[PDB]
């Protein structure tokens, strides 16, 4: 992709709820080991009986770019009108 | 044969006859249906109780009288005791339906008098005391009519029921915008609108949301002459239909 390229995107929603039905047997999604380092990628369809959901929503605003794309102020700074003997005159910021 | 003044409505151990009705009001041109994949949001797999929930509960009527101001119930909390309908509601934080509403009233060629049948969506009322708020108690006693007020004044966060206002702010005359028929005692000796879930959200809590009011306001007053029979009540009996419930947990209310 190329993030100097604005106006091309890319559209990724979210993910929708597949169906469950009642269950018996030996498979265990949600029993596990933390001390793998690894995180679960359950979905409530693997606990529950869901319905179907189909999830329109879209991860949008917290894309890195909209997150750090909102002008924010950084620092300010204050000088006088004056001469060259007045050091307030002018000034700088590192 | 099939006379339309006949009409015959049957939902799940229930069969409603009237032999005066004057057609029916589907709301605003929809019939009930239950809630599609596509608006869903709550994960869950819901209840669908069918015919245990969707079948015809009779409130309890009220008595209609010459000088008698006009009533409204509250949707779905007037079936907050209704048998299962009522259960699913208590054991459930999400709850959905439509609704067949029957309102009977019969009386004779020599009465007369007419009345407003309309199911008002979220209808919000306006406290009668304009400085303070209004409270449920003065707002719904569940199965039972709250009665609109001739009178311009009222107890202790009592909504202002002052009928030609509609309890609003409104024009009571306008109320015909929403799905509505009349017993005009000439012409029927019932009511009968079939209300779509109309709400801004796929479901609601069926307890904190009054998702619509059944307002019953006599504009022409009931009346009849020398010696013929006092005694004519307004019957509301009304039908859940396409119910479905989401987020199961315990018995429900705080």
């Amino acid at each position: 992709g190329d993030v100097q390229n604005a106006v091309e995107g890319a559209m990724v929603r979210v993910a929708d709820t597949v169906q469950t039905s009642a269950t018996n047997s030996e498979r265990v999604p949600n029993l596990t080991a933390v001390e793998t380092g690894h995180t679960s990628q359950a979905v409530p369809g693997d606990t529950m009986q869901t319905r179907h959901v189909i999830n329109n929503h879209v991860r949008s605003e917290s894309t890195i770019e909209n997150f750090l794309a909102r002008s924010a102020c950084v620092f300010y700074l204050e000088y006088k009108t004056g001469t060259k003997e007045d050091s307030n005159s002018f000034n700088n910021w590192v | 044969g099939y006379s339309d003044r006949v009409r015959s409505i049957t939902l799940g151990n229930s069969t409603i006859t009237t032999q005066e009705c004057a057609n029916v009001v589907v709301g605003y041109g929809e019939w009930p249906e239950y809630l599609s994949d596509n608006e869903a949001t709550a994960e869950d797999q819901p209840t669908q109780p069918d015919v245990a929930t969707c079948r015809f509960y009779t409130l309890d009527s009220v008595q209609w009288e010459n000088g008698s101001p006009g009533w409204w119930w509250k949707f779905p909390d007037a079936l907050r005791d209704m048998g299962l309908f009522g259960q699913n509601m208590y054991y459930h934080y999400l709850g959905r339906a439509g609704y067949t509403i029957h309102v009977q009233c019969n009386a004779s060629k020599f009465h007369q008098g007419c009345i407003l049948v309309v199911c008002v969506p979220e209808a919000e009322m306006g406290s009668a005391q304009t400085s303070g708020v209004v409270n449920y108690e003065h707002i719904s006693k569940g199965e039972i009519a709250s009665r609109f007020t001739t009178t311009t004044t009222a107890e202790d966060h009592g909504v202002q029921a002052a009928v030609w206002n509609a309890g609003m702010g409104v024009g009571v005359g306008n109320l015909t915008i929403f799905p509505h028929q009349w017993i005009n005692l000439r012409t029927n000796n019932s009511a009968t609108i079939v209300m779509p879930y109309v709400n801004s959200v796929p479901m609601d809590n069926m307890y904190r949301h009054h998702n619509f009011t059944l307002m019953i306001i006599p504009f022409v007053p009931l009346d009849f002459s020398a010696g013929a029979s006092t005694y004519v009540p307004i019957t509301v009996t009304v039908a859940p239909m396409c119910a479905e419930y989401n987020g199961l947990r315990l018995a429900g209310h705080q």
